[PDB]
RNA sequence: AAACUCCAGUUGACACAAAAUAGACUACGAAAGUGGCUUUAACAUAUCUGAACACACAAUAGCUAAGACCCAAACUGGGAUUAGAUACCCCACUAUGCUUAGCCCUAAACCUCAACAGUUAAAUCAACAAAACUGCUCGCCAGAACACUACGAGCCACAGCUUAAAACUCAAA
């Protein structure tokens, strides 16, 4: 799919965090899946490059309270 | 024989290689370099003198004068070493392939086959 | 020869236990071959008999890979029978 | 410090000393274990001959020299002979593969020597000389 | 582009009239070649 | 396989070579 | 017609194909300290690939630099100098135990 | 096995028959020597599992279709 | 071509082993060679004992002769090192530097054979 | 047992021989074949096919001539075993293996699976082995044995190689 590729750079960058996935649980949204939904909806305002959309969806989120804590 | 002085076939084209040290035109000379480079010269007078493209190198007339540079390059190597069977055999092949291309070449365009006999002194006979 | 001495093939005592010294050593030279090496210099190993004895143990090793391959992906399965009575 | 199986290279300056000696300076004790026979000769580290026994030497005949009990006999004849002359210490280097391998190593200390390192010397070519046909016995 | 940077090093090569002067310079430094690496990938420069 | 008929061969020229020898 | 369905593309979640130690770079005959380390220090025997970790193609650059370096007044053969003894190990090979 | 119970007690449920063990090799290809003469053999076989515990096709699978059975299948 | 002379001295003093690398180069360049430059890799103790010239050697300098020269004249001054006294070991080798390395991607992993025997119940 | 006893062991000096590990790699080359180092020359062909004989190559063994010689080693001699032992086991030594220059032209030279192009569907397919096929071309083969023979021809080959029948005989191989 087309977000596969946000997602292979999502789990480089940060990798799975804490929160762990709930498969029983059907509508169960992920930190990496909420990321998507945030660059995919910025995809829409009309940025046109990826470094600029992916570092903007990692500020929003922050703003939300999500942790996102680096490799680093 | 190109003299030991003539310069590489890619480097003479380069401007500002006239007037320069006389080291780096030793360096970029054919006495600082292998056999092959002095046969890719070799080639390339031919074509000026033979063939009315250069440029075009996959014609039947480039084949002819590219494959009689290595024939002269073998008879080379087989004077010094008489025991090498690995080479006399690339060099009757070598033969074998020119007579195949001067028998097409006689049979498509008799004007060069003139052209290419002279210029590379080959005497075209006829198979028993 | 011409090397220097007691560097190459040599192994220090450590509290007069020879025993283990001695196995040591014997490990180091099974390990690089030396042990195997020179049994077969003893007899000349004709060129067809050497490499039919080469071949022999690159398809033993092979087939010993395997098999031990599986034996550890399987040994996952050797725990009690959970269904007993099914 | 530690311990470490590697000899002391001579020229770096270690502390490793055995009766005030240097390693350099302990006697060798160069055996030649081989199928038939196991010869063993004392040497110091100026190459001098100190003690010389094989099993020919303990009189044993034929086939009895290449075992072990021919070994280790002749390892005692020859730290008797040594142990007269003031050695205590040696350095041991195995050359071959025979019987009397290890057990000569057992005589050596079964007359008063103890040894602080084995040396193996085993003839190995990076091919050389070609080996007497292969028998069919 | 590389013709100019051989005529600027072709100036460094040794010549009959430096080749004494250039012999007492290599006597008195040292080329080290000799680097080991390690597991990550890492050259260790030796400390000398 | 076996080797049946090369040891029909093998006498074959084992006499015959034997015979040049002879005459 | 649907926009659910997926699309022609190449792994994206695929990882970068593994290199070995020496990746990139140049296995000279002159620096012994890097070509005793794939040697075993009482045999000078050369270690193999599946030791080494090596590829192909730096595994052989590694024998003919050892090669080389022996025969030219520069590397030992039957032992591995005593002074590069405390390089990292990087050979999977243990004796003692 | 995991379902083996499970199976049966549903069979039990609906009046209908149920086989999750071994299976004899002749149950359906000699019948009436197993069985009897005036046996009569399933008219559907519903195959909930098509391997056996070697990953190979059930014998009833090609057992059914000797003797002209419909199979159901997952 | 560039070539690379691996140069093994004798243990000798500064003003000996300078006469020495002198009369070497100078006949480099009466072959018709392009000295570039000269290294010193430092005096150590050679890995073996090497026997030259009626003498058994146990140090050596090292030295290292990067330059252009002909392809004849590689084997003129392998005789030439032969002959000196007081040149231990010296060979001539293509210098490294003009050997390009091909880019690597990484190891690529190799599956299993497969259709290597007939699909028969044997 | 014979043999050797200017023998053996340590150390040092010292090859026209042969090339551990790497190589769990799978490369080069037409094949034969090629696995120590360096350097030089250098690895045919922009359709395919194409020869017992043309042209050129071809392991080992072997001939001729001149050198070398560590080791190995047909023959031979000695020792032993054995009913015997022209063998297996032990010892010693030679032709030979090596170099140079010519010749010889063979192999279970067999990955016994021709060269080129292509396919994986259909009846998959006697068996075994290394799944089964298609197009195109060259070469070869038609019961067994006689026969890697005889004759003829050709060949630096003269106890040779290549090519290669028939008669008698069987009802199987
Ligand atoms: C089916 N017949 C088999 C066949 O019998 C054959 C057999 O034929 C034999 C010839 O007479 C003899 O001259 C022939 N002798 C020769 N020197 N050529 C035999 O080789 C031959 N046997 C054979 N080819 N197996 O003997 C004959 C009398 C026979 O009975 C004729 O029918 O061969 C016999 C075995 O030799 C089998 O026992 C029979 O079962
Ligand atoms: S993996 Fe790139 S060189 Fe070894
Ligand atoms: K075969
Ligand atoms: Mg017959
Ligand atoms: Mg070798
Ligand atoms: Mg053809
Ligand atoms: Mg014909
Ligand atoms: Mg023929
Ligand atoms: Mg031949
Ligand atoms: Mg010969
Ligand atoms: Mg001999
Ligand atoms: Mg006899
Ligand atoms: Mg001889
Ligand atoms: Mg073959
Ligand atoms: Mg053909
Ligand atoms: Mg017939
Ligand atoms: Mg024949
Ligand atoms: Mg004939
Ligand atoms: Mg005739």
């Amino acid at each position: 799919y087309h977000e596969d590729r946000i997602r292979a750079k999502f789990y480089s960058v940060y990798g799975s965090g804490q929160r762990a996935f709930d498969l029983f649980n059907p509508n169960f949204k992920s930190t990496c899946q909420r990321f998507v939904e945030k660059y995919t909806e910025l995809q829409k305002l009309g940025e046109t490059d990826e470094e600029k959309l992916f570092v903007e969806t990692g500020k929003a989120l922050l703003a939300e309270g999500v942790i996102l804590r680096r490799v680093g | 024989d190109p003299p030991p002085s003539t310069l590489l076939k890619d480097y003479q084209n380069v401007p500002g290689i006239e007037k320069v040290d006389d080291v780096v035109k030793r360096l970029l000379s054919l006495e600082m370099a292998n056999k092959k480079e002095m046969l890719k010269i070799k080639q390339e007078q031919f074509m000026k003198k033979i063939v009315a493209n250069p440029e075009d190198t996959r014609s039947l007339e480039a084949r002819i004068i590219a494959l009689s540079v290595k024939i002269r390059s073998y008879e080379e190597h087989l004077e010094k070493h008489r025991k090498d069977k690995a080479h006399k055999r690339y060099l009757l092949m070598s033969i074998d392939q020119r007579k195949k291309m001067l028998k097409n070449l006689r049979n498509t365009n008799y004007d060069v086959f003139e052209k290419i006999c002279w210029g590379l002194g080959i005497e075209y006979t006829f198979p028993p | 020869a011409k090397h220097l001495k007691f560097i190459a093939r040599t192994v220090m005592v450590q509290e007069g236990n020879v025993e283990s010294a001695y196995r040591t050593l014997n490990r180091i030279l099974t390990m690089d071959g030396l042990i195997e090496d020179i049994k077969h210099r003893r007899y000349y190993e004709k060129p067809c008999r050497r490499r039919q004895r080469e071949s022999y143990e690159r398809c033993r090793r092979i087939y010993n890979m395997e098999m031990a391959r599986k034996i550890n992906f399987l040994m996952r399965k050797n725990r009690a029978d959970p269904w007993q009575g099914c | 410090t530690k311990f470490s199986i590697y000899p002391p290279i001579p020229g770096e300056e270690s502390s490793l000393r055995w009766a005030g000696k240097k390693f350099e300076e302990i006697p060798i004790a160069h055996i030649k274990a081989s199928h038939n026979n196991t010869q063993i000769q004392v040497v110091s580290a100026s190459n001098e001959p100190l003690a010389f026994a094989s099993c020919g030497t303990e009189g044993f005949r034929n086939a009895k020299k290449g075992t072990g009990i021919a070994a280790q006999t002749a390892g005692i004849a020859a730290a008797a002979r040594a142990k007269q002359k003031g050695v205590i210490h040696i350095r041991v280097v195995v050359k071959g593969l025979g019987p009397g391998r290890l057990s000569a190593m057992h005589g050596l200390i079964m007359g008063g020597l103890e040894v602080i390192s084995i040396t193996d010397n085993t003839p190995i070519p990076h091919n050389g000389c070609r080996p007497r046909k292969a028998r069919k016995l | 582009r590389e013709v100019l940077q051989l005529q600027e090093e072709v100036k460094n090569f040794i010549t009959r009239e430096n080749l004494e002067a250039r012999v007492e310079a290599a006597l008195d430094s040292r080329k080290n070649y000799n680097w080991a690496i390690t597991r990550e990938g890492l050259v260790v420069r030796p400390q000398r | 396989k076996n080797v049946l008929k090369i040891r029909r061969r093998k006498m074959n020229h084992h006499k015959y070579r034997k015979l040049v020898k002879k005459t | 017609s649907n926009e659910d369905l997926p699309i022609s593309m190449e792994n994206p979640y695929k990882e970068p194909l593994k290199k070995c130690i020496l990746c990139g770079k140049h296995v000279d005959y002159k620096n012994v300290q890097l070509l005793s380390q794939f040697v075993s220090p009482f045999t000078g025997c050369i270690y193999g690939r599946h030791i080494t970790g090596l590829c192909g193609k730096k595994q052989k650059e590694i024998t003919k630099a050892i090669k080389r370096a022996q025969i030219m007044g520069f590397m030992p053969v039957t032992y591995k100098d005593p002074a590069y003894l405390k390089d990292p190990k990087v050979c999977n090979i243990r004796y003692r135990e | 096995r995991q379902f083996s119970y499970l199976i049966e007690n549903m069979a039990r449920d609906c009046g209908e028959y149920a086989h999750t063990r071994y299976f004899r090799g002749g149950m359906l290809t000699n019948a009436r020597l197993l069985f009897g003469p005036t046996v009569r053999l399933p008219d559907l076989i519903i195959f909930l599992h098509t391997l056996n515990n070697i990953f190979e096709p059930h014998v009833a699978v090609r057992d059914a279709a000797k003797m002209n059975i419909p199979t159901v299948g997952i | 071509p560039r070539y690379e002379l691996a140069l093994i001295l004798k243990a000798m003093q500064r003003p000996e082993t300078a006469a020495t690398l002198k009369r070497t180069i100078e006949a480099l360049m009466d072959r018709g060679a392009i000295v570039r430059d000269l290294e010193n890799l430092g005096e150590r103790a050679l890995p073996y004992r090497i026997s030259a010239h009626s003498q058994q050697h146990n140090r050596g300098g090292y030295f290292l002769v990067d330059f252009y020269a002909p392809t004849a004249a590689v084997e003129s001054m392998v005789e030439h090192l032969s002959r000196d006294i007081d040149v231990i070991r010296g060979n001539i080798v293509k210098h490294p530097l003009t050997q390009e390395l091909k880019e690597c991607e990484g190891i690529v992993p190799v599956p299993l054979a497969e259709k290597l025997y007939s699909t028969k119940k044997r």
